[PDB]
RNA sequence: CCCACCCCGACCCGCCAGGGCAAGGCUGGUGCCAGCAGCCGCGGUAAUUCCAGCUCGGCGAGCGUCGCGCGGCGCUGCUGCAGUUGAAACGCCCGUAGUUGGCCCCCCGCCGCCACGAGGAAACGGGAGCGCUCCAGGCAGGUUGGA
């Protein structure tokens, strides 16, 4: 059955961009997916999106501008102390200068730079670069 | 722009071209890449010398035949077609 | 037990992993020529003493510029590296530590210092003169070729007042 | 002297082309090795023979033997190349390999691990390469770390101008030609990866195009 | 995923590794305990015994030679071994009652080269090192 | 109590190698014999490998041999292996324990989780400061210090 909606969303988006598409539909939607797309947008990797209601689990329409080298999730959501972040940075990311590991903390969803800017830990949910 | 020194100087040897369709970098030894240019008449049905538009396409967009529609869509955005 | 059971001791050099590599085999003897080195161990020691000061900096550089560990240990490391003359004053950045070579360590040996001030014609004559108790550091007779001279104590390297060359 | 057989080689003979990076920027093939030799006059290129292999074809009367030679070239400052050649005599095989190595020159992009103080000193970011069963990973490294690779890979990384690098190799790397092929392919992809430094859109101006 | 995942599967991940560890020949040889029982030296670097005979042993297929060896009875467990004597002309220091110190050939209990059934070798005869006896540094009584 | 260290006075290498892995090549003897060789292999009366001479290589007051632990090894794989044909998907369906389980309310409680504290041992391990002549050390020292 369906377990990880975010994993399927990110696979669909990577496929659509690798083809060279302008838009892609991902279903279902969820609060976590909207948070992940909001972070991707604020870093500049995707354009506008739109969540369309259907009195069910909704759909999302995503606009693409060809800046996404890769995006994925980490399952299960291992927890990370503040000092192990860097031992993860040199594991998933192509460098120490660009790319983003996304954590959920008691201060919200955020990338790793802000996580060591607030010197806290959390649980890893995914990455894009 | 490209990669910078710590002071502000670009330490990059050259900047590859980007695809007009899929924004992907061209790269050297991609010999299926093509750059080509369009007249942009503007003058009572006759062209104007040395005033063109120019696009580029990487080999990935050509290998599947996506260029015939993407080039048309790009042209309809620059006032060269409709 | 006896009290001696509580005394510490440690090895101070690391041997290379592939012994029979030609380019570093002759690069390793140009070093034995420019400095009066007895044997390969005195090169190994040097590299070992580099490999620690390189491990510290890379640990602090992974950290943040405002943490107390950086502010404390990086300052200690730089203050120690400037007195021995292994690093010079104009480079007071922790990132200037990483590009250090062994030759910088070998240049502050007493055998090297006395050659620079021309007390000895060559480095081999310098080693011989060191063994003969013919040279003093700050009025103190030093017998060790491998002695490391601080920048404070490099104005004051001479022939010993008690000597047959005085 | 030499008379060009191609329009690009005819254009280089005059003062039309100023550097290799314009030929790479509009990615055209190079078919004469003296086009390359015009931009690198007399031994800014290092040329080293990696391997000579004896190959045998079985025949009614007995085995036929030939030689295969693998050659790498570079300038220590951002260009690498790799060719191969097959011939009856060893000298001609090496000659063919050196020519093919010169026609396969590619540019290599460098960058900074951590601090961005001076010249770029390591790979621009992680690079990956495949050839045959061999796979390779080039990982950026801090200053003073050196070239941590096998002696086969370390020479290609030395000719390329990369001072500091970490390396991992998987597959049957005892097969020397696939090892060098994988490292070469990894270096060749370095100028095709989108990084945020390159996102900014630009206008193409046809006046500069060398017109294929 | 061909391996179990999930935040509460540590017990399964440990059970699988414990079970599949025994499939490796190296681990099974070094950890099971049957090789320690069957080992003539009982897990030691060397062992002393008395010579019971002198023998010559044929080599294997592509070589042709007669290698020189001795049947040895072990003092500590009364087992029967055969041990090789290297270094030209050395079989002439081995009388039929000569305490011998015996070590391995390398390869941790596997035959080497072209000597069938030989896993041990003599290093000392009647108190004196055999190599120094060959190099003419010491000598036997008479 | 004697001695060692320190001060003043007068006398005064070796062990392994040299075909490849792996740095380093001519004469005599032996002729699938004697022997070498971790692995590839060497020796059949012209031997780059045996036994010797010369020369040369490596480490060095230290070198070689045997056994074991770790590394090599992503050949035990959590990070991170493999399962069409190389070794490997149960003949198939049901099914308990176990493992796993879509989307939605925020601003309560109870878990987990993250951070910061309190409390308990030193030696070891890191680490601030200090010229046992250097050093392995030690806790020194010239108002001090062992943070
Ligand atoms: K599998
Ligand atoms: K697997
Ligand atoms: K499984
Ligand atoms: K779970
Ligand atoms: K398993
Ligand atoms: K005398
Ligand atoms: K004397
Ligand atoms: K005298
Ligand atoms: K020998
Ligand atoms: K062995
Ligand atoms: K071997
Ligand atoms: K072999
Ligand atoms: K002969
Ligand atoms: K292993
Ligand atoms: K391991
Ligand atoms: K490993
Ligand atoms: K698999
Ligand atoms: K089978
Ligand atoms: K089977
Ligand atoms: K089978
Ligand atoms: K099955
Ligand atoms: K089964
Ligand atoms: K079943
Ligand atoms: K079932
Ligand atoms: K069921
Ligand atoms: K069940
Ligand atoms: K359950
Ligand atoms: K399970
Ligand atoms: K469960
Ligand atoms: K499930
Ligand atoms: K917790
Ligand atoms: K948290
Ligand atoms: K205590
Ligand atoms: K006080
Ligand atoms: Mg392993």
């Amino acid at each position: 059955v369906r377990i990880n909606v975010l994993r399927d969303a990110l696979k669909s988006i990577c496929n659509a961009q690798r083809i060279g598409k302008k838009q892609v539909i991902v279903r279902p939607s969820s609060k976590v997916i909207i948070e992940f797309l909001q972070l991707m947008q604020k870093n500049g990797y995707i354009s506008d999106f739109a969540v369309v209601d259907n009195h069910r689990s909704n759909r999302i329409v995503v606009n693409l501008i060809g800046r996404l080298n890769k995006a994925g999730v980490i399952s299960p959501r291992f927890d990370i102390p503040a000092n192990d972040i860097e031992k993860w940075v040199v594991n998933l990311l192509p460098s120490r200068l660009f790319g983003h590991i996304i954590l959920t903390t008691s201060q919200g969803i955020m990338d790793h730079i802000e996580a060591q800017h607030r010197q806290i830990g959390g649980k890893v949910i995914g990455y894009f670069y | 722009i490209g990669m910078k020194n710590s002071s502000g100087v670009v330490v990059d040897a050259y900047i590859p071209r980007k695809c007009s369709a899929t924004n992907r970098l061209i790269g050297p030894k991609d010999h299926a890449a093509v750059q080509l240019s369009v007249a942009r008449v503007n003058d009572k049905g006759k062209m104007i010398e040395n005033n063109y538009v120019t696009f580029a396409f990487c080999g990935a967009i050509r290998s599947r035949g996506g260029v015939d529609s993407a080039f048309m869509l790009l042209a309809q955005e620059h006032g060269l077609m409709e | 037990p006896r009290i001696s059971r509580h005394r510490n001791s440690s090895k101070t050099y690391s041997t290379p992993k592939k012994p029979f590599t030609k380019p570093r085999l002759d690069a390793e003897l140009k070093l034995c020529g420019e400095y009066g080195l007895k044997c390969k161990r005195e090169i190994y020691r040097a590299r070992y003493m580099l490999a620690k000061i390189r491990r510290t900096a890379r640990n602090l550089l992974t950290l943040d510029e405002n943490d107390i560990k950086r502010r404390f240990e990086g300052a200690a490391l730089l203050r120690r590296l400037h007195m021995l003359g292994i690093l010079d004053e104009e480079k007071d950045q922790l990132d200037y530590v990483l590009g250090l070579r062994i030759e910088d360590i070998f240049k502050r040996r007493l055998q090297s210092v006395i050659v620079e001030s021309k007390l000895a014609k060559s480095v081999h004559h310098a080693r011989n003169m060191i063994k003969a108790r013919h040279i003093s550091v700050g009025g103190q007779i030093v017998n060790i070729p491998s002695y490391m001279v601080r920048i404070s104590n490099t104005s004051r390297v001479a022939i010993a007042d008690t000597s047959s060359l005085a | 002297e030499w008379h060009p057989s191609t329009k690009l080689g005819r254009l280089v003979k005059a003062g039309k082309i100023e550097s290799l990076y314009d030929i790479f920027k509009y990615s055209l093939p190079i078919k004469e090795t003296e086009i390359i030799d015009y931009f690198f006059p007399k031994s800014e290129l290092a040329e080293e023979v990696c391997n000579i292999m004896s190959v045998q074809k079985q025949t009614t009367a007995g085995q036929r033997t030939r030689f295969r030679a693998h050659v790498i070239v570079g300038n220590r400052d951002g260009f690498i190349g790799y060719g191969a050649g097959v011939s009856k005599e060893v000298a001609n095989a090496i000659k063919k390999a050196a020519k093919n190595a010169r026609l396969n020159i590619v540019p290599v992009r460098r960058g900074f691990w951590g601090g961005k103080l001076g010249d770029p000193h390591t790979v621009s970011s992680k690079l990956s390469g495949k050839c045959g069963s061999v796979r390779v990973r080039l990982i950026p490294a801090p200053r003073g770390a050196g070239i941590v690779a096998s002696p086969t890979v370390a020479k290609v990384l030395e000719f390329a101008g990369v001072s500091d690098v970490f390396t991992r190799q998987s597959g049957h790397s005892r097969t020397l030609m696939n090892s060098v092929g994988a490292v070469y392919n990894a270096l060749k992809s370095s100028y095709s990866i989108l990084t945020p430094d390159l996102w900014k859109k630009e206008q193409l101006d046809h006046v500069q195009d060398i017109r294929t | 995923m061909s391996k179990t995942s999930g935040l509460y599967t540590a017990r399964k991940l440990r059970t699988v590794r414990r079970v599949n560890r025994w499939a490796d020949k190296k681990y099974r040889k070094a950890h099971l305990g049957t090789w320690l029982k069957a080992n003539p030296l009982e897990g030691a670097c060397m062992a002393r015994g008395i010579v019971t005979q002198k023998i010559g042993i044929s080599a294997k297929q592509p070589n042709s030679a007669v290698r020189k060896a001795v049947r040895v009875q072990l003092t500590k467990n009364s087992k029967k071994i055969t041990a090789f004597v290297p270094r030209d002309g050395s079989i002439t220091y081995i009388d039929n009652n000569d305490e011998v110190l015996v070590a391995g050939f390398g390869r941790a209990g596997r035959a080497v080269g072209d000597i069938p059934g030989c896993r041990f070798k003599v290093i000392k005869v009647a108190g004196i090192g055999l190599l120094a006896l060959f190099l003419r540094k010491r000598e036997k009584r008479a």
